[PDB]
């Protein structure tokens, strides 16, 4: 089984999802076909909480035509080492052996996959070779071991720049500003360990997760149909050069797959 | 005066206030303009979260000033509601969502009135006030619906 699920016609899974007339549903439908203008197929993303790590990466790998510098870079199969042994309360996280072999696999598994699906002769052979990739749970969850490390990383780089007083995105200062949050290590313990099992991510992880892979997420928000927020961008302001992923949330908690060319 | 609060989107709120004013006042406010619950509201200022009992004077927030908005609405989840009639519904939720919230989101999708909604989890009739999370409703976990007239 899939955790992508195959594609349908965006407009009859609406049909499907929402029927009776409330205004909820009738924003709902709005908001399907206005999607429904660009996308002409849908994708139900399993819902466990890993739920936005699996849509941005789906949709990050599945489209991938060459492997990106960042996870080329061979430092990079150091940083679990070099992070661990710096801050111990690291030590800390979830699902002989220890964190640094199993974060290392995770991201050897990461750069293997994407590497993989970069080399082939034809899209349509990565298109079906990366639906491959999302069927067992096992290599899956340790992508997103790996993308949830990266995410941490990321943070603490964040932290460490406005303490020494760099410049730094706004959404790193609103993160570490919730009482649970203050520091990389309550992001941690409060937010991070929970996300898999317990709870999926906030709007402000999501920038986070996309510092993280470094894509552009730009999501479909049906719930913000007739406003500015309707279509909303991680990051507000995104490098130029970092592709960009599509998402829908219906009522913000949960992300599906809109798509265009497909198999 | 007026003050501003802004989404991470950048959408820019104007609320109508008075320094006297609480923050759980503000939240309110917020809740009255776009329908967020307070719960769910987390309010920002100076790199500092405000505390619901405090007022506006108390942080020294002037007119026009800037305060931002950070929701606690996690999202990634969805759980299965299976009717008597065997089909089953699957609906994106949050753990906080209360059970009031779940039968409306079920009348919004299949018309069903939640008058007429009766949630069982295991063995247990669910009441409409509590939550997913204080009846320890996880991901994936499975509610069955009867009804009633």
């Amino acid at each position: 089984r899939l955790s992508v699920a195959p594609e349908m016609d965006i407009m009859d899974y609406c049909k499907k999802e929402w029927r009776g007339n409330t205004q909820k549903a009738t924003c709902m439908k709005m908001g399907y076909e206005e999607v429904s203008q660009k996308f002409t197929s849908i994708r139900r993303v399993r819902g466990d909480n890993y739920a936005a790590l699996r849509a941005t990466l789906f949709q990050a790998m599945s489209q991938a035509v060459g492997l990106p510098p960042w996870l080329q870079d061979p430092e990079l199969m150091l940083l679990p080492e070099k992070l661990i042994s710096k801050y111990n309360w690291i030590k800390q996280w979830k699902l002989n052996e220890d964190l640094v072999d199993k974060i290392k696999e995770s991201l050897t598994l990461l750069r293997k996959k994407w590497a993989g699906l970069a080399e082939m002769r034809t899209a349509e052979a990565r298109q079906i070779a990366c639906d491959e990739l999302f069927t067992n749970e096992a290599e899956e969850y340790s992508l997103y071991e790996a993308v949830k490390f990266l995410m941490l990383n990321r943070a603490i780089e964040l932290y460490n720049d406005k303490e020494k007083g760099k410049e730094v995105p706004f959404f790193s200062v609103l993160l570490f500003a919730r009482d649970t949050s203050n520091d990389p290590g309550q992001l941690l313990r409060n937010h991070l360990n929970q996300v898999g099992h317990t709870g999926g991510l906030e709007q402000v992880e999501m920038f986070l997760l996309a510092y993280a892979v470094r894509h552009t997420i730009q999501v479909y928000r049906l719930s913000k149909y007739n406003t500015e927020e309707f279509i909303t961008v991680y990051p507000t302001d995104p490098p130029k050069d970092w592709p960009v992923v599509t998402l829908i949330a219906e009522d913000d908690r949960h992300y599906n797959i809109p798509v265009r060319v497909c198999e | 005066m007026q003050i501003f609060v802004k989404t991470l989107t950048g959408k820019t709120i104007t609320l109508e206030v008075e320094p006297s004013d609480t923050i759980e006042n503000v939240k309110a406010k917020i809740q009255d303009k776009e329908g967020i619950p307070p719960d769910q509201q987390r309010l920002i200022f100076a790199g500092k979260q405000l505390e619901d009992g405090r007022t506006l004077s108390d942080y020294n927030i002037q007119k026009e000033s800037t305060l931002h908005l950070v929701l606690r609405l996690r999202g990634g989840m969805q759980i299965f509601v299976k009717t008597l009639t065997g089909k089953t519904i699957t609906l994106e939720v949050e753990p906080s969502d209360t059970i009031e919230n779940v039968k409306a989101k079920i009348q919004d999708k299949e018309g069903i009135p939640p008058d007429q909604q009766r949630l069982i989890f295991a063995g247990k009739q669910l009441e409409d006030g509590r939550t997913l999370s204080d009846y320890n409703i996880q991901k994936e976990s499975t509610l069955h619906l009867v009804l009633r007239l």
